[PDB]
């Protein structure tokens, strides 16, 4: 479920 | 970057405002509340 | 701010600064498309918000300016105790969002437990400059029973401490309304604190945002 | 006597425009008020610090 998944800043922040 | 965007936290119910980098990370991340609303509100 | 130093020129896009009369007066945090917070002290008629700025003294490509055209001032603030030390301020039209003009999430919980954070401003250094360059520095958290041991009798649950043991940096004057921002959410507005400014014994005492999510909501809502 | 005291930037740190009277100038000056507490020397406009203290 992507709904449930944790935000994410990802690598390029 | 540092970009505003939404996921939905199941925590609240409801969508939430992140600052995203612009890249990568997963789907939960929506440009617009309205937008995360409509795919994972209830 | 004390004992900083320049921020990058991309990492504050949530930065307002507030003028009257042509000079600084406070700091402010963009949180939404039409809305700035601020300190309830840092309240006076016909304010001017500048964001997306960087260096106060020269015009900049990615400065957006704006009339302040309704201050809302939180109606239980009381100046002689410091309490509820927030206002809201309205933008004459939306912001246009660029890679230097982003809202701040607020923080929501007032459990969330990242305590490592940083401050920034245009307010008065170590050595009583005041700089065009906007400053930065990080802090961390301090529990509410040190807060309140160092000002004792004058922390309330709507106030946040916050510092630095190894330096002292902190907030000054010319910062207030700036953010406290951890985890890349707003945690505070800089309100009070030591003078002189410097945390080495004292934190700075902040407005606790987490308290202040249906208030902030309801307003934005009309 | 309320003139003679030190400006007083007090404890919040906003960056207002204040007067208070210098002693040793003989006259009014400006200096930055944080915005809460500091003492009585501390006046809105030159001409009012000059009408109290001069």
């Amino acid at each position: 479920e992507v709904c449930s998944e944790q935000a994410e800043t990802g690598p390029c922040r | 970057a540092m970009i505003s965007r939404w996921y939905f936290d199941v925590t609240e119910g409801k969508c939430a405002p992140f600052f995203y980098g612009g890249c990568g990370g997963n789907r939960n991340n929506f440009d617009t509340e309205e937008y995360c609303m409509a795919v994972c509100g209830s | 701010l004390v004992h900083g130093g320049p921020c990058d020129k991309t990492s504050h896009p949530y930065q307002a600064a507030l003028y009257t009369s042509g000079h600084l007066l406070c700091g402010g945090v963009l949180i939404h498309p039409l809305w700035v917070l601020t300190a309830a002290h840092c309240k006076k008629p016909n304010l001017q918000v500048f964001l997306g700025k960087h260096n106060l003294g020269q015009q900049e490509s990615s400065q957006e300016q704006s009339s302040v055209v309704r201050a809302v001032i939180h109606p239980d603030y009381d100046a002689a105790s410091h309490d509820q030390d927030i206002m809201l301020l309205r933008l004459a039209r939306p912001a246009k969002l660029s890679e230097l003009i982003q809202p701040l999430p607020l923080e929501r919980d007032c459990s969330a437990q990242t305590t490592s954070c940083h401050i920034l401003g245009w307010g008065k250094t170590a050595d009583g400059d005041f700089p065009d360059t906007i400053q930065c520095a990080y802090i961390h958290l301090v529990s509410r029973e040190e807060c309140e041991h160092a000002y004792p009798g004058q922390i309330t649950q709507n106030m946040l401490c916050a510092g630095d043991e190894k330096y002292g940096k902190d907030s000054c004057q010319g910062d207030s309304g700036g953010p406290l921002v951890c985890g890349d959410h707003l945690r505070g507005l800089v309100s009070w604190g030591n003078i002189p400014c410097g945390s080495k014994e004292k934190p700075g005492v902040y407005t606790n945002v987490c308290r202040y999510t249906n208030w902030i909501q309801k307003t934005i809502q009309a | 006597e309320v003139c003679s005291e030190q400006a007083e930037t007090g404890p919040c740190r906003a960056m207002i425009s204040r007067w208070y009277f210098d002693v040793t100038e003989g006259k009014c000056a400006p200096f930055f008020y944080g915005g809460c507490g500091g003492n009585r020397n501390n006046f809105d406009t030159e001409e009012y610090c000059m009408a109290v203290c001069g």
